[PDB]
């Protein structure tokens, strides 16, 4: 186990279903021997023999421009297109649907207070449960 | 509410006991820890409940300028008692 | 007489503070949000320059907060973005900007409430 | 050794983009038939220049400025890449 | 692993390490270098002690509020010991005494006593003991007290293995009694020395340096099976480095031979003292045996520390014995020791 | 009559106001923004060329004889460019009236010395270098006064911390007073405290 | 552009000043190693010296020099003269502070910071 920190622990993008990149910034320092991810991925690559070429975090940025340059520009949502070519390239392959329904998962409010970790290790989130299954 | 716990120190008020892996349990060596026997919480359910006669009354804590500022507590519910909020005064009506 | 000195200001050498802060230390300029509690806006209005947090851990004794940075509670006001931007190039702190959000003007209307046809038609009072 | 991912970069607006979308339009869809277990990222963005990467076996990436190519040249670079 | 144990901070005082530490021989001279050592990187220190308060005073600072625990002991009485080692990690023996007295031998110091101070640490739980006996600790050796800590470096073992055993050579420091010790023959107008200091060759170490090891190997996952020779650099001739004392302390230099039965019996009439010895017949010997070749051992290097030399930090320790007249001189006017290798 | 406010003159706002007027257009080379506040004040705001003759006018001159010296300050703005903004505070004697004289600097930009003037100033611009490190120009000394000795920064500018950098503490090992990188037991809890409401709309900033 | 100048035209007649301020330094620590007894050695005490000279090699602009080279003056009047002791002169040289690693792996097993 290698222990991480948290979105309230570490400066960090997470994109939006929009498309906006956002900035995370540090709040409070991660607990005990915890810290954060891609530190820990290139302390694993320098033990090993690869020694990945960024020692900060604004050259991991680079590289995400490097990669996906739509990171960076945080809080700038960016016009997308080609909505056609893929349209054309799925109408040729053929799998069918099934004549079955679809529930959501989430289908009342007692599914929504506990979705993941962190909401499911909650005091609260418990008690929201206890009152809305009683 | 001065219970002890396996490790033999006292408990306080806010349950804070050392853990037996604590270092910090040294400090009390030839030592003690300073914590009181008084809690509030024992000392406060040690008292009545003020049997009154409105619906709406006010608590200062008894002198005056010496009490707590003075709010109002109603007491239209029978399920419970009326609270103070500075205080832990009860109250009720019949 | 004047003097051709085109290269940045730098001034880094005459504060006098280590390498430390000065290369390894981020700055966030921004205008500070709303508290949410309040619907004033005076807090808003002025620029600021906040530092990355760092480590905070507990004194052994009593559980205070200490800590090892000394610009913890830096914080600096300007009036203008061009300002933060002016020192914090020139005391060679690296900076990341966020830009002005303005809430937008909403068409408010108190005859809404009492619609004949649309959906605003409020039910209580 | 062998090619893994390519990625391609451009803008919307920017002329000098102009003939990387003019061959996204026109021969995406013939590539990714001839490539269909291949992925190929695009990736747009306002104002920056187009490149070309290509992600071979290891961590081993080539880049090459198609700024300013007409769709020909941009074709030419890409099965320059490929082969 | 306790969440309170876990280091935190940049490194230095106020902070914390996980270094919780009971440190015997704290109120003398190598201790308080590594109570001092502890403290400025953030640890607790308790630091058992006999002596009076007087002598506790300038371990009182070296540490942040809460950090340094004294409690006094006894080696007589057990359940002083488990009372210390009750809440520690590590556990750092220094006790030694360069004399016997009516209460206490060379036994009831070097053998006995880390014997019951192991004994508590297992029975307690402790991960480490740092044992610190002498480079030359033979059993087949002439003092009583080399002999006594060879047999406490093997009963420590014997009771408490997964330990550690620092051997160092004769250390010198500002307030030692080897560089002062040499240099207090000024009040005699002649110094004596057994085959005129040849044949004899001596290899000094620095308290700094013996510290950082220690507060090294207490956080070193390595080092728990090993012995280690806290050796120093530049093997020096006692002669030459007798020499040298007596040209950094500016004052005269007047050597002359005299053989080991008649200093023995000076150093035992010597002391005959209820007070403090200026020289005892186990001194004189432990002075005039060879330090052995350390070159089996791993040392400092081996556990991050680079040895400093003898010709650096001695100005501080022999400033105090110079006159006015040469008071205000250098390091580099003493025409260096002359080293050996053999 | 209004025991809770202060009370207000009309005839020293008129004198300094005319005072002003007599500055402005008798030394016009080196001044700007002549100011009178509600509180009777002048305030006389000045090119750093123009430090020696309006200190020398002001203590000289007969009608205004500024001849004694109350503080030589600074007020660091990291907002304006030219952050410092110097002031000297002067009293008369013979008319029984102060004023105010202002410049600007940077720390890049000193200003001329005024121990030619007025002997007080060289401590006060002293501790100017020594807290702002505003350089003074042919001053006899010029040195720190209350920092340390080995003292590297300027304290009272808004961009050094209040905490500093370093901190002492005796060590056994050197047997000296060793200075250390700074490590707090407890850090310092900064308060936000600006009601966001608008009291003073008198002086309401527009956008 | 177009600044005030400040004891200097440009970069050549700063570097005289500095250039002087060597010299009186590369003087004046033979008398200081003696004065204050200090238990260190002249070469060390120079090296010293460059050292903190050269951690403002990477600068160009002539005021800087100038507040710099002024700096130096004010700091060797303090030394010259003994109005600081042998603890802010051995200051300079870190005897205490353990050395702070410029390695990835070191940070990262030690700290959160970079
Ligand atoms: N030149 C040197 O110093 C060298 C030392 N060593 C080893 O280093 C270790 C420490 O050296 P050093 O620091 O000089 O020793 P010190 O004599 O400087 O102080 C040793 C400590 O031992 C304690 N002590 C001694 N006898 C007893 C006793 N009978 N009961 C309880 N406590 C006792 C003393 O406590 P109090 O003073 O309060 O009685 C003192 O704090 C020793 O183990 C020694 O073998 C090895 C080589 C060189
Ligand atoms: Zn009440």
């Amino acid at each position: 186990i290698l222990p991480g920190a948290a979105y309230t622990e570490k400066s960090a993008t997470y994109v939006n279903t929009e498309g906006r990149a956002q900035q995370t910034k540090v709040a409070v320092t991660p607990p005990g021997l915890a810290r954060e991810d891609w530190k820990i991925i290139r302390a694993l690559s320098e033990i090993a023999g690869i020694t990945l070429p960024y020692d900060t975090l604004d050259q991991v940025r680079n590289r995400l421009e490097e990669v996906s340059p739509n990171l960076v520009r945080y809080d700038d949502i960016e016009e997308t297109n080609y909505f056609q070519q893929a349209s054309e390239l799925a109408k040729l392959v053929n799998q069918e649907v099934l004549a079955d329904p679809l529930v959501p998962p989430q289908l009342t409010i007692k599914d929504f207070y506990m979705t993941d970790s962190i909401s499911r290790a909650s005091q609260t989130m418990a008690k929201c449960v206890k009152a809305v299954t009683e | 509410g001065v219970q002890v716990s396996p490790s033999g120190e006292k408990i306080t008020h806010t349950g804070q006991v050392y853990d037996e892996k604590d270092y910090r349990r040294v400090r009390f060596v030839d030592r003690q820890k300073e914590v009181n026997e008084n809690f509030a919480i024992d000392l406060i359910a040690q008292q009545p409940v003020n049997e009154v006669e409105h619906r709406i009354i006010a608590c200062d804590g008894g002198g005056g300028a010496l009490g707590h500022p003075k709010v109002y507590i109603n007491l239209d519910k029978e399920t419970k008692t009326g609270t103070c909020g500075y205080c832990g005064l009860q109250f009720k009506q019949h | 007489q004047l003097i051709t000195v085109d290269e940045k200001l730098d001034i880094t050498t005459l504060t006098g503070v280590p390498e430390e802060h000065i290369k390894t230390r981020k700055v966030r300029i921004f205008v500070p949000a709303r508290n949410n509690m309040q619907s004033g806006v005076n807090n808003t209005k002025k620029w600021k320059m906040e530092f990355d947090t760092r480590e905070r851990w507990e004194n052994p004794l009593m559980g205070w907060a200490s800590t090892a940075d000394p610009l913890s509670n830096m914080v600096l006001t300007f009036s203008a973005k061009e300002d933060a931007i002016a020192f914090a190039e020139k005391n060679g702190w690296s900076y990341d900007v966020e830009e002005k959000k303005v809430p937008k003007p909403k068409s408010k209307s108190y005859g809404a409430n009492f619609s004949w046809n649309k959906r605003t038609r409020v039910s209580t009072k | 050794l062998g090619l893994r991912e390519i990625r391609v970069h451009l803008c919307q607006r920017s002329p000098g983009s102009q003939g990387v979308r003019d061959f996204i339009v026109q021969r995406y869809v013939e590539l990714k038939k001839a490539h269909p277990n291949l992925p190929i990222l695009i990736r747009e963005c306002s104002e920056v220049q187009p490149k070309l990467w290509a992600r071979y076996a290891f961590g081993q990436e080539k880049t090459v400025s198609l700024n300013n190519l007409s769709a020909d040249e941009v074709t030419r670079a890409m099965q320059n890449v490929l082969s | 692993l306790h969440h309170a144990v876990i280091p935190h901070g940049k490194g230095g005082r106020s902070s914390v390490s996980g270094v919780v530490a009971t440190v015997f021989g704290a109120t003398g001279f190598l201790g308080r270098y590594v109570v001092n050592h502890l403290g400025r990187m953030g640890s607790q220190v308790i630091i058992p002690y006999r002596c009076d308060v007087y002598d506790i005073m300038h371990l009182r600072l070296m540490g942040d509020l809460g950090q340094l625990t004294f409690l006094e002991w006894d080696a007589r009485d057990k359940d002083s010991i488990r009372k210390a080692v009750q809440h520690s990690n590590v556990v750092i023996n220094l006790i030694g005494r360069e004399w016997e007295t009516r209460n206490f031998d060379f036994e009831d110091v070097f053998v006995n006593i880390p014997r019951a101070i192991a004994q508590a640490s297992k029975e307690a739980g402790v991960e480490r003991f740092i044992h610190v006996s002498h480079l030359n600790a033979s059993m087949k050796s002439s003092s009583k007290s080399l002999r006594s800590k060879a047999v406490g470096e093997k009963e420590v073992r014997s009771v408490f293995p997964e330990a550690i055993i620092i051997r160092p050579s004769d250390i010198f420091g500002r307030e030692d009694r080897f560089l002062n010790h040499f240099a207090n023959y000024r009040w005699f107008l002649a110094v004596p020395l057994v085959s005129l200091g040849f044949k004899t060759v001596k290899q000094p170490v620095y308290v700094a340096d013996v510290s950082k090891g220690i507060v090294n190997a207490t956080k070193d996952p390595d080092a728990v099976g090993k012995t280690f020779a806290f050796t120093g650099p530049n093997r020096y001739l006692l002669f030459h480095l007798v020499k040298y004392i007596f040209g950094m302390t500016h004052r005269t230099f007047i050597p002359y031979p005299l053989p080991l039965f008649v200093y023995s019996w000076i150093g035992k009439l010597f002391g005959l003292s209820p007070f403090e010895p200026w020289t005892t017949k186990d001194k004189v010997e432990r002075i005039h045996i060879s330090d052995v070749m350390p070159t089996d051992l791993p040392g400092l290097e081996d556990l991050g520390v680079q040895p400093t030399p003898l010709e650096l930090k001695s100005i501080e320790v022999l400033r105090r014995h110079r006159t006015y007249r040469w008071l205000s001189s250098e390091i580099e006017e003493t025409k260096p020791a002359k080293t050996v290798n053999y | 009559k209004r025991p809770t406010v202060r009370p207000r003159s009309d005839v020293t706002h008129k004198q300094l106001s005319a005072f002003g007027e007599y500055v402005a257009e008798i030394l016009p080379k080196y001044v700007q923004q002549v100011q009178v506040s509600c509180l009777d004040e002048l305030e006389i705001c000045i090119h750093p060329d123009g430090v020696i003759p309006t200190l020398t006018f002001l203590r000289d001159h007969t009608n205004a004889q500024f001849k004694s010296l109350a503080d030589l300050t600074a007020v660091d703005v990291p907002t304006r460019q030219n952050r410092f903004e110097i002031v000297y505070n002067l009293l008369s004697l013979r008319f029984n009236s102060r004023i105010r004289v202002k410049t600007y600097a940077d720390e890049l930009t000193p200003i001329d010395s005024i121990v030619s003037v007025h002997i007080a100033a060289n401590w006060y611009e002293r501790e100017v270098w020594d807290m702002f490190g505003v350089f003074f120009f042919n001053h006899p000394d010029l040195r720190r006064i209350l920092t340390d000795y080995g003292f590297e920064g300027h304290p009272f500018r808004k961009d050094f911390p209040l905490t500093g950098y370093v901190e002492l503490r005796y060590d056994d090992e050197v047997k000296r007073v060793v200075a250390e990188p700074v490590e707090l037991a407890q850090e310092f809890r900064k308060f936000d405290l600006n009601s966001p409401w608008e009291a003073f709309p008198a002086y309401r900033q527009p956008p | 552009t177009s600044v005030k100048p400040i004891f200097s035209r440009d970069l050549n007649e700063a570097k005289r000043r500095v250039r002087e301020l060597y010299r009186a330094w590369y003087r004046e620590v033979p008398n200081t190693v003696h004065l204050m007894q200090l238990d260190i050695t002249v070469k060390q005490g120079r090296d010293k010296v460059r050292e903190m000279f050269m951690k403002n090699a990477h600068v160009t602009d002539p005021r800087v020099v100038d507040l710099l080279v002024i700096k130096g003056k004010m700091e060797l009047q303090e030394t010259i003269k003994v109005w600081k002791q042998r603890t802010h002169v051995m200051r300079f040289f870190h005897e205490t502070e353990t050395p702070r690693p410029k390695d990835f792996l070191s940070k990262f097993y030690m700290g959160h910071d970079p």
